[PDB]
């Protein structure tokens, strides 16, 4: 492998890959687009919203998810109230612009490395080889993921409560599912989840182990073990990264499909069916007309596809992270 | 030596910089414009690629850029025309009732009262009747619903995408070497075989499998709604089985020769389908499996890497005969060496092919619910003879440029090429000779006519009731085709087509296609035909012959292809170049396929279409004033032009009211061409003087110079503008009419 | 070697010759994954499971996996679990084949240690003895998982009185095996067919452990050739007897295939070929999963015996020059 490679305009975001300003600008950027979508596509949905006739088939796939969260619904999914949805809609759309804002500094007005502007790996540069600064990276995302997760705990125990289709209404959880007992009993009964309590409970044990986690990886350099094992380049991280969304994206796909209560089934269509033709995909049940397709089979196919696209991703950027050069394979 | 994948790496940087230097490619137009004739030029010589650089291999590269580029705009084209089919269209509304509903794809904005031209077309819809057949294109595809539309535009906007990047990645990234461009054995084996010969198997594929089965539902009267999905014929096998039963029997009597097991979905029948007039989807099927095993096996003549096959070279050096010298030595070089030389005989040869496509699609109609569509008929056939017509004088001109930029006398010595030039005063001579025998024995047939009828002289006429000239050998030939079912052709059912003869076929009350009749009427049109094609060709062929030379001016190849004479001396020497002759030849080729166009018009409308009684009785558009009307000018100025013309011209108020626009429009773009052809520059230029002092007086003189365009960009501008307003009036006049009484 | 001859390159070697086997079971398991979900979705309950197309799902429904009586099936799940597990073992037999292949060395000479750790020689009679070993005790206990699954994991289907029955009465006494060495393809209780699967098993361990311990006499030696090509012949002589069996029991055996989940009847027709074609002429498509069972694994048991002759003209020397100087002479 040559030290001053090239790219072409097609392969070159790869450029910066090390660099460390735009590395921050390209990600920040990202969320913002991510934010944006959050945001706008909320008054887009709140727009098209017909309240007669039922929201599975009008194509809503964002305002069900805070629908489940107990947020303006009322009795049998009825949705009395609208204005909850607008200043959501309204706040990440907010947050769009500051982080859109922060993205184009980082990129344009602020410097281009970091070597000498904030200090030292410990202040906010990062280098790939080194395994100190990337651990407090993850350390401080599992601290914020692990509040996050608080947060839905939050929503549950005292900010409204969340949506039940047990008896149909907005409900306020007051005893999450303790004893782990039952967690490691859920290793097998998963996408079977009945109770709220037990979601909550669950999230709580996620995210009491998240903050145990992050304190500790911040702390603590991995063991030689690691070094010898995992190999820490830019694209190793990259694709063990795109291994781990694979997963997540296949599972949240499963739960979408199967799951009765995560996905409170009035909302949207309600069952999915597991099929296969030339790929796996989750069609539909009871063949939604008058469109096709409703909400519950829009999220299972498209994450899931996603999710074999970055399995793809993975295996790509993996066997470039070993050391395959696929240039040399095809002309020999 | 081998075919081989061989490129040059980022040949050519990107940038926008050349893009701010207008003329750039050029080294005289790079130093800037001082007078207004350089804007010209700029044009003029944009895609001209062997005046940018002398390098064979850098023109390759851009001729074949510049493909990947109109590869892009004509999928932009075709992606859109079916968007607009699946978006703003009656396509639907059409599938459900064809013989009522008229096809519409354009919708115009209410805006300064033009929403008039939204007329009612039928299922519910208010839209401009298109003429361009997608309907039965998309029928004929199986194309059920938008949705279908919607997916095929979307596909054709990635393929154009695709097609863009192509063309920026074959010039800019990944240029191919001269090599690569010249392995014909290998473009041939590959055009044959891949692209005409899989591109007809994965065709037949889908006839087979989708069109077919598709197409037979809605013949046997099924709602679309309940026609199955066209996958369902793969996925339900039950389904296919019901509609073609030779299905059951699998794959194992393709392997095992057994192919009488495909007789009920691969046929031979003939004629036109009852339902819809057009040609069997089953017939179509064998057609397209029969013309690609024809060209696997054909595109598998020519010798790439080994060995077995034809060398061209070959093949070419070893046709010569005792008349010829060394016969067709010297033509692979002619061919593998001037991009004008292969440009020359596509565009002959495609420009040929193109009006035997006209022909063959109004006599064979081949999708479902075109023979009807009367609008249709006469549009696509009028529109592919045009396109023919303009492609074959492009063959024409760019035969001239090779002879005077490509042509080499050592490579094309005592050859076929070489020996033309020879006796070129002998053919050019002869040819000259043959156009005046056919214009007094065609022409002066109908000015005799003309006279008699006008003396009151009737029996003396050349007529069918007077003196008959019987058109006997097309009568001949129309009776073989018409026994040929059972007889020559023993597995054919019904003849190729019904204007040979059999029955009338009819659907809805209309006539699909009827046997068409040839009299003196047909004799006449026939030998003007003859006439109005050899003047062309005496025009063109003299162009390319005396191209490089002629008695008058032998250094001629030295003033190049496009000058606009050789001065006032030697009497005169004006439109001399091959380029004159080429304009000359666009205005003879005009004339030829307007008499084309409407000789079919009238033909058809008289002969052929119109309503079948009950009974079966054929009640025709004009009610056959042909045979007595077309043998005189009085006749065609009256029967067709003026009594046709009634519909454009009292379409004012209505929907069809643009064709009347367009038809005013085009003979005033028409007449004002007459300024540009009749005049010449030297009066212009002396005008623009007088209007630059005044515009010198108020200190409003522009520092580009003004110029009159030059000698030969004013012939260019009057042909441009004489053949665009001719052609446009006549197809204002086509559509206001045949969308009225068609 | 040329470009279609190419995978003979890696034929000794080391690492490339198990990652490309690994990654053969990853494709086999991949198959065996995939499909069963296929097959789930194009079942219909209605019409009886013989023409569905199905070579997959009666293989699980003869295990007793969700059928209740007379094939009736209710429990999709059963079969979609075992879809899902075989799936996600070609996941991880597919990441550990390119590990192999690409990430691991291309030569196992100085990797594990020595030809008794992983590393192997075609020549050598005594590490290929352990590797056939230690594979007969692996098939020795897949065969005693059969025997699992009958005894009390659920019970088997049988075609006798068509329910899910459990064996708790295995046939000893090899008096019957050796007995069913002329009466077998006409087993008719799941009791012989269990006992069957014990004798090869406790005798398929004894083969393997008897393989480790011990490397081949020189009488061996003298009679069968220790080539890369030799020992690929021998295994395709050996998949080709498999096969034309596996072909045998598929077409007349009533009970190992439970008959309701099939066609049923299969009788040997001879044209041009011996083929198992159809009985009752399954109408509205055509061809029983029977008849496609027997037939595909017959053709391929015949083109596998054309693989011995090949591979094994190639094996007594090269062949590479007795093939070209054969007419140039
Ligand atoms: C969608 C989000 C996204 C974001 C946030 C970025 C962000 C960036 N791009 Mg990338 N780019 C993108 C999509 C994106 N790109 C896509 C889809 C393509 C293909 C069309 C490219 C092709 C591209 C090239 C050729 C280059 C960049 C470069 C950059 C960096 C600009 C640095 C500079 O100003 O000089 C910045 C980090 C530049 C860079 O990486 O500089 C080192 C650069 O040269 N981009
Ligand atoms: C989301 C992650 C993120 C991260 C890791 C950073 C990291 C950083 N920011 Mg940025 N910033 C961000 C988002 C982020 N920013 C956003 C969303 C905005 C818009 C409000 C900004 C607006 C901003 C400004 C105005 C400045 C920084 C600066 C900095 C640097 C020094 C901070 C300090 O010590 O004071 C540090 C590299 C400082 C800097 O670049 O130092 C030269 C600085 O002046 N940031
Ligand atoms: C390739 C040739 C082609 C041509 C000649 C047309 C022509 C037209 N298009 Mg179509 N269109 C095409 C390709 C084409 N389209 C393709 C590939 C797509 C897919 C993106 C579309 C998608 C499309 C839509 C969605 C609409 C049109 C509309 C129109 C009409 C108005 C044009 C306009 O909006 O100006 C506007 C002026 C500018 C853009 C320049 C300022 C006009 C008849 C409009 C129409 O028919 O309204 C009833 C309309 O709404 N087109
Ligand atoms: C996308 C960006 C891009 C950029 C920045 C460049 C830049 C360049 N190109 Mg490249 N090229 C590209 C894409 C690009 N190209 C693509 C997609 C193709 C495939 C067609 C090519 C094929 C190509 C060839 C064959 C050549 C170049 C050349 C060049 C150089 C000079 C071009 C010039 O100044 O004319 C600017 C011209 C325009 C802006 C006009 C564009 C005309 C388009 C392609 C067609 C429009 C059709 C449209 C439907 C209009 C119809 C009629 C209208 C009335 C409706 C310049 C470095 C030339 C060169 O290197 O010479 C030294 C050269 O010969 N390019
Ligand atoms: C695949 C077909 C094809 C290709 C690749 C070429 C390529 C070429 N031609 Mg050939 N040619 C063709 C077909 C083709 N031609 C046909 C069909 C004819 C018969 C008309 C000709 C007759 C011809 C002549 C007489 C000449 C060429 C020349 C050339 C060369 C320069 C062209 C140029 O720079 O245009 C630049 C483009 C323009 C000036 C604009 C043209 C616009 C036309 C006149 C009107 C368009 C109206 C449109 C149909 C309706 C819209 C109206 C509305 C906008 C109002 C180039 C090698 C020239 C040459 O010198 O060869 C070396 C040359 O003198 N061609
Ligand atoms: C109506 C308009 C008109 C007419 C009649 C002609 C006639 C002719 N053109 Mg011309 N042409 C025209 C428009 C016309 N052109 C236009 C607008 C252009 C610009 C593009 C040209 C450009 C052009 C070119 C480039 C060429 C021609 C050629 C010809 C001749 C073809 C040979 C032929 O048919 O002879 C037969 C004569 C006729 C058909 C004319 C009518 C004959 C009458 C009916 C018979 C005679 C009656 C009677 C005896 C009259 C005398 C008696 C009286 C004195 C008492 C022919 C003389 C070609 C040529 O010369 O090749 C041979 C040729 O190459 N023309
Ligand atoms: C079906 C499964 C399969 C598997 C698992 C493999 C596996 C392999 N092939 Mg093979 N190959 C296959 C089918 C398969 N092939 C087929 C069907 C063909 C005919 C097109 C080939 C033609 C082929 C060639 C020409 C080469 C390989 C090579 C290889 C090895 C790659 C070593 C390297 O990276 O360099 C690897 C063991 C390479 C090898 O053997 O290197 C020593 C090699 O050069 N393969
Ligand atoms: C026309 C028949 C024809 O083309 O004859 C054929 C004859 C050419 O005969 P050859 O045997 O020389 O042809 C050999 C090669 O040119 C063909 O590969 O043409 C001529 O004599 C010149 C054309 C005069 C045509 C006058 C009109
Ligand atoms: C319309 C359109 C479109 C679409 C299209 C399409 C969709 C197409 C497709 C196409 C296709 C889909 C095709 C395919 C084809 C195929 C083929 C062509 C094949 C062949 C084959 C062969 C040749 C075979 C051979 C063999 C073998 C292999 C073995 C045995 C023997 C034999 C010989 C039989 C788009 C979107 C673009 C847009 C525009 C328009
Ligand atoms: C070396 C080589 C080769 C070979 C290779 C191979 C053959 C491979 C394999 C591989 C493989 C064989 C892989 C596999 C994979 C798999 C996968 C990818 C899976 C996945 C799965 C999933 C995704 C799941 C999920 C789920 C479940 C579990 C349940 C629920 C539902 C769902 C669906 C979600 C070749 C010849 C090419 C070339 C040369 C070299
Ligand atoms: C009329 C005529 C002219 C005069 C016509 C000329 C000079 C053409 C000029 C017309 C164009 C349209 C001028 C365009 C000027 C500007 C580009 C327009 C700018 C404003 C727009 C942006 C609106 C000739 O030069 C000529 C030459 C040889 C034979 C016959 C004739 C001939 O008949
Ligand atoms: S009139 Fe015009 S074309 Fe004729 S010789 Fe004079 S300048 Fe040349």
């Amino acid at each position: 492998d040559n030290p001053n490679i090239k790219y072409d305009w097609w392969a070159g975001n790869a450029r910066f890959a090390n660099l460390s300003g735009l590395f921050i600008g390209a990600h920040v950027a990202q969320a913002a687009l991510t934010t944006l979508w959050a945001g706008a596509f909320t008054w887009f949905e709140i727009s098209r919203y017909k309240p007669e006739i039922p929201m599975g088939e009008q194509g809503l796939i964002l305002l069900p998810h805070l629908a489940t969260l107990g947020f303006g619904v009322g009795v049998s999914g009825q949705v009395v109230n609208t204005y909850p949805y607008f200043v959501i809609g309204a706040l990440h759309l907010i947050s769009s612009a500051v982080l859109g804002a922060g993205a184009l500094f980082h990129t344009f007005k602020g410097p281009r490395n970091l070597k000498n502007t904030t200090g030292s790996a410990r202040k906010f540069h990062f280098e790939w080889n080194d395994p100190k600064q990337l651990g407090l990276i993850l350390g401080h995302h599992l601290l914020f993921l692990g509040m996050a997760a608080l947060l839905l705990v939050g929503k549950a125990m005292f900010w409204g409560g969340l949506y039940d289709a047990t008896t149909q209404v907005v409900r306020v959880v007051n005893h999450p599912t303790l004893n782990p007992f039952v967690i490691y009993g859920y290793q097998t009964h998963f996408a079977s989840v009945n109770n709220l309590e037990d979601l909550v409970g669950g999230h709580i044990y996620v995210g009491l182990i998240l903050i145990g986690g992050g304190i500790w990886h911040i702390v603590k350099e991995p063991l030689p073990w690691a070094k010898k094992l995992l190999i820490f380049s830019g694209e190793a991280i990259l694709s063990y990264s795109l291994g781990g969304i694979a997963l997540a994206g296949f599972v949240a796909a499963y739960f979408c499909a199967v799951n009765t209560l995560a996905y409170p089934v009035e909302f949207y269509g309600a069952p999915l069916e597991l099929k296969f033709g030339v790929t796996p995909y989750f069609a539909d049940t009871v063949k939604l007309a008058d469109g096709g397709y409703s909400a519950r089979a829009w999220l299972a196919n498209a994450h899931f596809f996603l999710a074999f696209f970055f399995l793809q991703g993975h295996l790509w950027h993996a066997l470039r992270a070993i050391g395959v050069d696929f240039r040399q394979i095809e002309k020999s | 030596k081998k075919a081989r994948v061989i490129v040059d790496k980022d040949p050519v940087p990107t940038s926008f910089e050349k893009w701010a230097q207008p003329g750039h490619f050029d080294r005289t137009l790079a130093r800037g414009p001082k007078t207004t004739t350089w804007i010209w030029n700029l044009h003029a010589l944009a895609h001209d690629f062997d005046t940018h650089t002398s390098d064979l291999e850098d023109i390759s590269r851009k001729i074949f850029a510049a493909h990947f580029g109109h590869l892009a705009v004509v999928t932009i084209w075709l992606s859109g025309m079916i968007f607009h089919g699946a978006k703003f269209s009656n396509y639907e509304a059409w599938l459900s009732d064809p013989l009522n509903v008229r096809p519409s794809a354009q919708v115009v904005w209410p805006i300064v009262g033009q929403d008039i031209l939204n007329g009612d077309v039928g299922g519910g819809f208010h839209g401009i009747q298109i003429t361009s057949g997608l309907f039965q294109v998309w029928r004929g595809w199986g194309i059920t619903n938008s949705f279908q539309l919607y997916c095929t535009a979307i596909g054709g906007l990635v393929l154009a995408g695709l097609f863009l990047f192509a063309g920026w990645f074959h010039y800019h990234k990944r240029a191919p070497k001269l090599e690569w461009f010249q392995n014909v054995e290998s473009m041939l084996n590959h055009h044959l075989q891949v692209l005409l010969g899989c591109g007809s198997l994965g065709w037949a594929g889908h006839l087979i499998h989708v069109s077919a089965p598709i197409n037979k539902l809605m013949d046997a009267g099924v709602a679309v709604k309940d026609i199955p999905l066209p996958h369902e014929f793969i996925l339900n096998k039950s389904l296919l089985i019901d509609l073609f039963p030779g299905f059951a029997a699998g794959l194992t009597p393709f392997f095992t020769l057994n192919w009488g097991q495909y007789a009920d979905f691969l046929t031979f029948k003939g004629g036109l389908n009852p339902v819809t007039g057009g040609l069997w989807m089953t017939d179509i099927a064998h057609h397209h499996l029969a013309i690609a095993v024809v060209f696997i096996i054909a595109g598998h003549q020519y010798r790439t890497n080994w060995g077995i096959g034809h060398s061209i070279k070959e093949i070419l050096e070893n046709h010569k005969g005792p008349f010829t010298g060394e016969g067709h030595k010297g033509l692979y070089e002619n061919l593998t060496t001037s991009w004008h030389a292969q440009l020359a005989t596509n565009l002959a040869f495609l420009g040929s092919l193109t009006i035997i496509i006209a022909h063959h699609m109004y006599a064979m109609p081949p999708y479902p619910y075109l023979a009807t569509d009367y609008a249709t008929q006469l549009c696509i056939f009028t529109h592919h003879i045009w396109i023919g017509g303009f492609l074959i004088v492009g063959g024409a001109a760019h035969a001239a440029i090779f002879m005077v930029r490509d042509y080499d006398p050592v490579v094309n010595q005592n050859n076929v090429l070489d020996r033309v030039i020879r006796h070129r005063d002998a053919i050019i001579s002869h040819l000259n000779w043959v156009c005046i025998f056919l214009g007094f024995h065609s022409f002066g047939l109908y000015i005799h006519n003309d006279t008699m009828r006008a003396l009151g002289r009737p029996q003396d006429m050349f007529s069918d009731t007077a003196i008959q000239l019987q058109p006997v050998f097309a009568q001949w030939v129309q009776n073989l085709h018409t026994l040929a079912p059972g007889g020559t052709a023993p597995n054919a059912l019904e003849p190729v087509s019904y204007a040979f003869g059999g029955g009338v076929l009819a659907v809805g009350g209309k006539v699909a296609m009827m046997p068409i009749a040839l009299g003196t009427a047909d004799f006449l049109i026939h030998h003007i035909h003859a006439f109005t094609i050899h003047v062309t060709v005496l025009i063109l062929l003299k162009g390319v012959l005396f191209a490089r030379s002629s008695r008058l001016i032998p250094d001629k190849a030295n003033l190049g292809f496009r000058f606009p004479c050789d001065g006032p001396g030697r009497g005169g020497t004006c439109q001399v170049s091959g380029w004159d002759h080429v304009f000359l030849g666009l205005f003879w080729m005009y004339n030829s396929l307007s008499i084309v166009i409407f000789h079919f018009s009238w033909k058809m409308q008289s002969d052929v279409w119109g309503t079948v009684d009950a009974a079966g009785n054929v009640s025709h558009i004009t009610g056959g004033n042909f045979a007595q009307s077309a043998i005189t000018i009085n006749g065609w100025l009256r029967d067709f032009l003026w009594a046709q013309a009634s519909q454009v011209i009292n379409s004012y108020g209505s929907a069809l009211s643009a064709y009347g626009l367009m038809f005013l429009g085009a003979h005033f773009v028409w007449a004002f061409s007459l300024m540009f052809l009749f005049s010449g520059r030297g009066y212009w230029q002396e005008l623009i003087e007088s209007i630059v002092w005044a515009h010198n007086k108020l200190k409003v003189a522009p520092a580009i110079q003004p110029r009159a365009l030059s000698i030969t960009q004013g012939r260019a501008v009057g042909v441009a503008h004489y053949l665009l307003g001719g052609i446009a009036t006549t197809w204002a006049f086509f559509h206001a009419h045949i969308l009225s009484v068609g």
